[PDB]
RNA sequence: GGGGCCUGACUGCGAGGCCUGCAAGCCGAGCAGGGGCGAAAGCCGGGCCUAGUGAACCGGUGGUCCCGUGUGGAAGGGCCA
RNA sequence: GACCCGGUGAAAUUGAACUGGCCGUGAAGAUGCGGCCUACCCGUGGCAGGACGAAAAGACCCCGUGGAGCUUUACUGCAGC
RNA sequence: GGGAUGACCCCAGGCGGUAGGGGAGCGUUCCCGAUGCCGAUGAAGGCCGACCCGCGAGGGCGGCUGGAGGUAAGGGAAGUG
RNA sequence: GGUGGAGCCUGGGAGUGAGGGCGCGAGCGAUAACGUCCGCGUCCGAGCGCGGGAACAACCGAGACCGCCAGCUAAGGCCCC
RNA sequence: AGCUGGGGCUAGGAGUGAAAAGCUAACCGAGCCCGGAGAUAGCUGGUUCUCCCCGAAAUGACUUUAGGGUCAGCCUCAGGC
RNA sequence: GCUGUUGGGAAGCAGCGCCAGAGAGGGUGAAAGCCCCGUAGGCGAAAGGUGGGGGGAUAGGUGAGGGUACCCGAGUACCCCGUGGUUCGUGGAGCCAUGGGGGAAUCUGGGCGGACCACCGCCUAAGGCUAAGUACUCCGGGUGACCGAUAGCGCACCAGUACCGUGAGGGAAAGGUGAAAAGAACCCCGGGAGGGGAGUGAAAUAGAGCCUGAAACCGUGGGCUUACAAGCAGUCACGGCCCCGCAAGGGGUUGUGGCGUGCCUAUUGAAGCAUGAGCCGGCGACUCACGGUCGUGGGCGAGCUUAAGCCGUUGAGGCGGAGGCGUAGGGAAACCGAGUCCGAACAGGGCGCAAGCGGGCCGCACGCGGCCCGCAAAGUCCGCGGCCGUGGACCCGAAACCGGG
RNA sequence: CGGGGGGAACCUGGGGAACUGAAACAUCUCAGUACCCAGAGGAGAGGAAAGAGAAAUCGACUCCCUGAGUAGCGGCGAGCG
RNA sequence: AGAUGGUAAGGGCCCACGGUGGAUGCCUCGGCACCCGAGCCGAUGAAGGACGUGGCUACCUGCGAUAAGCCAGGGG
C-alpha cells in the first residue's frame, strides 16, 4: 500500500528549495567541558551529498 | 492468456536433431547429446576452415619442394629467386606446374637460379 | 481514419525487460551474480552495515508536539501582486481562491513585487515594504473573520 | 476525451463520408422501410455506417443491418467513429455533440 | 630563564583553504562589540607542535524574547549555555 | 547354492562412450592432454587393484549475529511460597 | 560530409569478452481489425524438404498425413520460449 | 603538442567489495613453500580463442566481425616423425 | 519383584519410567494431524528465443563486520559542456 | 428460400428473390438471417412465498404565562489503587471502560472542553428499543483480451472415492469411434486369444480406452561401412561405393591423412578423479497492487486534476472541485517575507529570488503589439518503461516456534 | 408457549498465540492477527449526544471518498497511526 | 619373392515400414473470476446418513414397507 515518511528523519533535517537536506552540525550536545568558542560555536546547519539523497527518498509524501 | 509450451519446444529440439544427423549413439537421438556434439561441430569447422587455408599451403609447399630439388635446388632458394628475379607469381598453389607443366616448370627455375649468376 | 492505423507514437515501448535465455539480460537473470539478493536486500535508502545509520545527526526541530495534537491556528498564506496584476477590478479573496492562490488555505496576506495596478485589494495582512507598492494607488482592506 | 471526440468527427468530414440529416421519412421502425430512405440519400452498403440519432423509432431499423452500427447521441465516442467508415447525424444528436465539445 | 602589568582559556562572525566515502578532524587573515599589554609598531579568539578521547537518543541544572490544546495563567516543551 | 538346460524373471546404478600400459603433464593421484609401448573382433566362468567405484547434499572441523535439549550466584520475567 | 534529407550511395576509423548497462528483432497465447477473409478443390497439428527470403531467432513454399477449424496487414494485452 | 569508445558537469541502472601467476622493490618465513602480506606493472580473471613452449590459466608472439585451394611475417624453427 | 487373556485409567513440556533421556503406534533431548504458513534462510541450487554496441570488480572507510552490507572507486545509458 | 452444381454429405460455389423491433448463439452429414431450437418484441398463475411500491385502519401524540421549589435512573457519579481501549509505550495523560477501597447529590446539581485553577462555553450518565444505506456467497442466473484434460475445483469420468493411516488426517489416476452402429452374418487357422478374406463406412494404418499420433525406446528389410587395431566420437582434405539430375553440381556412407580436454554449476583455477543430469515428452522460476523516483509519448498550462458517488449504456459515456499536487521562501517557533535565520550590528555568512525568446505573424499607428511556438518561466494529468518502498515480491528447500485437535 | 442441534463465508461478544520484524534481543512488531468458545441473522453490530472541539460552530448511527501517511505515538528504533 | 581385393558372428551411420507410447492440435457434458439475484433449516424431528425399495437389478438417481412412486390444482 501506501508509503510512510520517516520520522525519525523528518525530525532532523530539513529540505531546502533546492532540493537540498540541511542539518544542524553534530558535535556538541554534551562533548564540551571546555572546547575554545569557536568549536562550540561553529554550528549552523549543513548538507551531505549522495546522502541527502538517501534522505529525501524517505520524506516523500511530505515533499 | 495462457501461453502453453505446446508446439514451439518440440520443433527447435527436431531442428537440432536434424543438424545432428549421422552422429554415434545418442549424439543423433538426443536433443542434449545433439545440442552439445554441434557446439564442437561448430568450433572443430570454424577453425579448421583457417586450418584448410593452411593446410593447402603445406600440400603445395612439399611438392614444389620435391619437384625443383630433382632439378637441381632446394625450396628455400628456389623462392628466394623467384622473388629476387621479381616473379612475385607462381603462388605455391599455381604451383601445380610442378605436376602438370615440367617444361614449364623447368624453365621458372632456370631463370630463377639464374637470378644468381 | 481508417480502423486498423490509429497506432500507439513513437515512444510505447512496451518492451519490458525479460530475463531467460541465452543472449540478452538472462540466467543468474539481468542483474546479480552473487548473493543476499534473491528475495531482498534491507534497503539501502536508510539501512545497514550494522553501523550508525547516518542517524548520528541530530534533532533540531525543537517541538515535535506534545500528545495533544498540533495547535489550531491561523494559517496565513502570502501572495505576489506580480501574480496579482492578472486581473483588475474587486480584488478578494473567494474570487482569489477560485482563480489562483489559496485553496481553502485559510487566510490571505499579499506582499510580492513588481508594479502593482492602483486598485482594491482585501487582504489580512500587508507587508510593509511591498505595501508601500500601494502608496501608488490602490485600496487597503485590513482585518475580517468575525 | 474531447480533443479526441472532435477530431474524430473531423477525420470523418473532410473525407465527405460525414453527413448529418434530419428528416427520417421511411420511419415507422420497420427495417425494409429503413433500407430505402439510404438508397435515396448515398447509403448502398458498401460503407459500413455509424447511425447516431436520438430517434429510437430510426435505430429500430438500422440495429438489425450488417453494414450498419446504431447507437445514441449521448454514446458518441471515438471506437465506434473509427471502427465505421461512413458516419450519419441527426441535428438533435449534433445538437448535443458541441455542447459537449465546445 | 627572570620580571611588571594582566585574563584574548573573549562575544558575534568568517574570506580562502588542508584533509575526506560519510561525519568528523585541522588552519585561518579580516570586520564589529568590549578589553589586556606597549611610547608606538603592534600582538593576544589558551598552551613550541603533532596523543590527553566518544554520534545520536534519554535525562539534569542554569538562562531565554519562542509554543502554552476554548481564554488568562499554569503543567510540559523549544532555543542558547 | 554357484556352473549347463527349459519356465517365470527383479535391483541400486546410469552425461554420452568407439573406456589399454608407462614416463610426463595437468586444479598437485588421467581410459579421455603429450611422447613412447603395446594391442585381431565378441563373449563365458572366476579375482577384486583402479574407475578418487555404489550408497548417505560429512555424524569430525569450521562458518550461520541457524535450531533445539541441559546448567547456574548470566539477564529478565512467571508459577509457587 | 551528401544535402533535389534520397535513413539511398561515398571518405575514414571501430567490431574477443564474464558480472553487468544499453539497442533493435523473432516466436507463443489472448483482443480490436471481424455480420469481413482463408477452408472439405482440404484448417490447425504432424511427417519430410538438398528449394526460396533473414546475420539469427525465424519465415515462405512443395509432397505426404490429418479431417475442422484458422485468421494479414496495423496495433493491444500477458500464466510468453 | 595531443580530436581520443579522451576528458568535464547532471541524472537513470549496475555488478564488484573470495582474486590469481609473473617481474621488480620490501616485510614475515629459514632471502623454504604453487607460502604470506603491502607497493609499481603486467597478464589470466573475462582472451581455457589462435602460434611457439612435447603436453600446460597467466612464460615468448599476438587483441579472434565473416568468407578465401593468395601473399609478408612475430615468437619459435629448417635430419625424420 | 513370575508369565499371560480379557476389561479399564494416565499424553506432549505432559504422561510413564527397578532410570536408558528409555517407551508413549516400525527413526522421541520433547509424538502425530490440520492450521498460523507461501515461518525466516545475510546459505546451496535453478533461472527459458536471437542479434548488436560498450564493458567492470575481487581495493578504501566504516560495520556484533569478516563468504552480508553503506558510501567512494571501476563499468554503462540519456542530456550538457 | 427453393433450385442447380461439387460431394459420402451443402449450409460451399452459382442464378433469382425475401424477412428483419428478430444479422445473439447454438444445432443440422462441411461454412445457413430466410431448414430445426432460439433471438428482438409481446402475453401468462387456480396454488405458495414475496409485499406500505399505493391508499386505509387504528396504536399513539394533541396546548402557552405566573408562583412553589416535590422527581429527574447508586454501591452509581466522584476520588485513590490496579489494568484495558484511543495516535498516546509513564508521559504534562485528560477522555471512555472497571477488579479493589472509600463513597454523594437531584439543576445554587453533575459530566466535558487532554494535569490543575479561574473565567467562558458544551452536553445530561448510571433503563431499553430502533428500519434503510455496509459485509459474505452453499445455491440460481448472467458476462469474460478466464483454462482447455500435467490446464481448470482435489473431482469434466459413480471422487472426498480408490488407496494410506489405529485415529485426527491424507488423498489418486481416469475424457474423445463415426454423419450414422452401419460395431464386422458367415467362412478359413485356433481350445481360446488373436487374426486372414467377405461384409459396413467417404475414411477401418476411424474396428471398439478406437481422431490426431509426436519423442524416448523395440523390431524386419535394404543401401554404405568395419575383425593390425588408440577414443568427448567430431571437424577439415582428398578417395572408393550407393543414389535422384540433360549438367555445372548435390546427397547418404566411410577408407586414409590433419586438428581437437563433454554440457552445466561453482571457482584464483575444471576434461577434470569437483557439483548436477539414464533418455524423451509435458509442468517448471523477476509478476501484480498501491506509494516513490528518474526517463519518455501525448493533453493543458496562472495552471493542472479529479475521488467516492449521481443521471447514461449494458462492450458509450457524462457529471461530480470534497480534495491533491504547483504558484515563495527563511526560522525551533512566535513570525517576517524577496527576503529570512544567527546577530547589538543599513559586520558577515547560511539557505533564498533575480528567467528568458529564434520569432511564425500582424492592426500598414514607421509601433514589434503580441498571438504562437520549442513547450517554457513552472508545473500538473493520463500512458509506457528502468530502479526504489510495503507486501509470501525470482522459484524450490530447513532444523525449528505456536494453536486446536 | 419456548429452548437444545445444524449452516460456505459474513457478524458480534468472551478468551487469545508463536514464527516473524527489529538484520541478536527483553519494551515495541507480528496482533487483538491465526485459533478456541458463545450467540444472532439474512444480515450483524451500532444508534438519537453526560458527543464533537473553537466555529456568534456542528447535531443519531452505520458506510465510501477525502482529510492523511496528516496530528501525533515510538528501545522517538524498527515501525504504528 | 611382391601387391590390393574379399569374408560379418556382431556392431555403426542413413532410408523405409511397423510396434510400444500418448505429446500436439482441435474438442467441452467441467472449472475459474466478477456482477446482479436471492438467503435460513429443526421436537410438525433439521443437516447428514444406515437399510431398503424395480417382475429379473451391481451401482448412481430416485423415493420410503403407499417406497424410481400417492392425492389435487395449474401447466403442456
Amino acid at each position: 500500500p501506501k508509503m510512510k515518511t520517516h520520522k525519525g528523519a523528518k525530525k532532523r533535517v530539513k529540505i531546502t528549495a533546492s532540493g537540498k537536506v540541511v542539518a544542524m552540525k553534530t558535535g556538541k550536545r554534551h562533548l564540551n567541558w571546555q572546547k575554545s568558542g569557536k568549536e562550540i560555536r561553529q554550528k549552523g546547519r549543513k548538507f551531505v551529498l549522495a546522502k541527502p539523497e538517501a534522505e529525501r527518498i524517505k520524506l516523500l509524501l511530505p515533499y | 492468456p495462457r501461453a502453453k509450451t505446446g508446439v514451439v519446444r518440440r520443433r527447435k529440439h527436431k531442428k537440432i536433431l536434424k543438424l545432428a544427423k549421422g552422429y554415434w549413439g545418442l549424439r543423433s537421438k538426443s536433443f542434449r547429446k545433439a545440442r552439445e556434439t554441434l557446439f564442437a561441430a561448430g568450433n572443430y569447422a570454424y577453425a579448421h576452415r583457417k586450418r584448410r587455408k593452411r593446410d593447402f599451403r603445406r600440400l603445395w609447399i612439399v611438392r614444389i619442394n620435391a619437384a625443383c630439388r630433382q632439378h637441381g635446388l632446394n625450396y628455400s632458394t628456389f623462392i628466394h629467386g623467384l622473388k629476387k628475379a621479381g616473379i612475385e607469381v607462381d603462388r605455391k598453389n599455381l604451383a601445380d606446374l610442378a605436376v602438370r607443366e615440367p617444361q614449364v616448370f623447368a624453365e621458372l627455375v632456370e631463370r630463377a637460379k639464374a637470378a644468381q649468376g | 481514419d481508417l480502423r486498423p492505423n490509429p497506432g500507439a507514437n513513437k515512444r510505447r515501448k512496451r518492451v519490458g525487460r525479460g530475463p531467460g535465455s541465452g543472449h540478452g539480460k538472462t540466467a543468474t537473470r539481468g542483474h546479480k551474480g552473487q548473493k543476499s539478493r534473491s528475495g531482498g536486500l534491507k534497503d539501502p535508502r536508510r539501512f545497514e552495515g550494522g553501523r550508525s545509520t547516518t542517524l548520528m545527526r541530530l534533532p533540531k526541530r525543537g517541538m515535535q508536539g506534545q500528545v495533544p495534537g498540533e495547535i489550531k491556528r491561523p494559517r496565513y498564506q502570502g501572495v505576489n501582486l506580480k501574480d496579482l496584476a492578472r486581473f483588475e477590478g474587486e480584488v478578494t479573496p473567494e474570487l482569489l481562491v477560485r482563480a489562483g492562490l489559496l485553496k481553502k488555505g485559510y487566510r490571505l496576506k499579499i506582499l510580492g513585487e513588481g508594479e502593482a495596478k492602483p486598485l482594491k485589494v482585501v487582504a489580512h495582512a500587508f507587508s510593509k515594504s511591498a505595501l508601500e507598492k500601494l502608496k501608488a494607488a490602490g485600496g487597503e482592506p485590513v482585518l475580517l473573520e468575525a | 476525451r474531447k480533443k479526441g471526440l472532435a477530431m474524430a468527427v473531423a477525420d470523418r468530414a473532410r473525407e465527405g463520408k460525414l453527413l448529418l440529416v434530419e428528416a427520417f421519412a421511411g420511419v415507422n421502425g420497420k427495417t425494409k422501410e429503413f433500407l430505402a430512405w439510404a438508397k435515396e440519400a448515398g447509403l448502398d452498403g458498401s460503407e459500413s455506417v455509424l447511425l447516431v440519432t436520438g430517434n429510437e423509432l430510426v435505430r429500430r431499423a438500422a440495429r438489425n443491418l450488417p453494414w450498419v452500427v446504431t447507437l445514441a447521441p449521448e454514446g458518441l465516442n471515438v471506437y465506434d467513429i473509427v471502427r465505421t467508415e461512413r458516419l450519419v447525424m441527426d441535428l438533435d444528436a449534433w445538437e448535443v455533440f458541441q455542447n459537449r465539445i465546445g
